[PDB]
């Protein structure tokens, strides 16, 4: 009847907080481990787990567990960090084709400036 | 839905601000008397200067999952783009 869910240690970098949505509308929010307490039989409750990185971290795993059980739920980390912005590979006209084109700005070759590559 | 950069240079370091910041990639977005910074901003910032939905760079947190007995999914992988908070429920039912 009391069911709890839990984390591994995980570093200073990732913070995780469970949200449980108990049987008889009883919901919990924004805590540090899920909580429940009854469970009928074959009655699913659901805990929404949320994870926040600090920073741009490196890649990891951790696991969460119903304590008492041996289930286990593999989480992978990854870190969101990178712009998938547009190249010049389809124009060497852009930055008049004297500077690489990195999301958005001209990074001109030696012996060229301005905002485009085109003075000097 | 807020961002407070400063000096910001790249799209990267314009990311590693904040989690509302965004990133306007369009050519020729900077004004003469303006730093590079202006690219960074809010969504709704950048799209009052012009900057079109698609030129907005903006990483987000996302959850996918793959996949018992006690505890589904089994597997989640999770990206995280810093402050960000990426979500997934987990069922438990014995
Ligand atoms: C985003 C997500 O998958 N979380 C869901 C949430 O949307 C839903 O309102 C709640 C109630 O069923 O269960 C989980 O918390
Ligand atoms: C894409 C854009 O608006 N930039 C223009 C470019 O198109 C044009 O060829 C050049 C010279 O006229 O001036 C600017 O670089």
């Amino acid at each position: 009847s009391r069911v709890f869910l839990d984390h591994n240690a995980l570093p200073d970098t990732l913070k995780v907080t469970y949200d449980s949505f108990c049987s008889n509308g009883v919901t919990h929010r924004n805590q540090p481990r899920g909580d429940c307490d009854g469970v009928q039989i074959n009655v699913p409750i659901t805990f929404q787990v949320k994870v926040t990185a600090t920073e741009c971290i490196q890649e990891q795993s951790f696991v969460i567990r119903a304590l008492g059980f041996t289930d286990i739920v593999t989480v992978q980390v990854l870190p969101q960090c990178e712009c998938r912005c547009r190249d010049q590979s389809r124009d060497r006209s852009l930055c008049h084709g004297k500077g690489f084109l990195e999301c958005g700005i001209c990074r001109c070759d030696t012996g060229y400036i301005g905002k485009n590559c085109e003075h000097h | 839905q807020e961002c407070t950069k400063f000096k910001v240079s790249s799209c990267r370091e314009c990311i590693e601000s904040g989690p509302g910041c965004t990133w306007c990639q369009k050519l020729n977005f900077t004004g003469p008397g303006d730093p590079d910074s202006i690219r960074c901003d809010t969504r709704p910032q950048l799209l009052m200067r012009g900057c079109a939905a698609d030129d907005i760079m903006d990483p987000t947190s996302l959850a996918e999952t793959q996949e018992q007995k006690q505890l589904s999914p089994q597997k989640v992988t999770l990206y995280l783009r810093p402050g960000q908070a990426a979500a997934f429920n987990v069922t438990f039912r014995r």
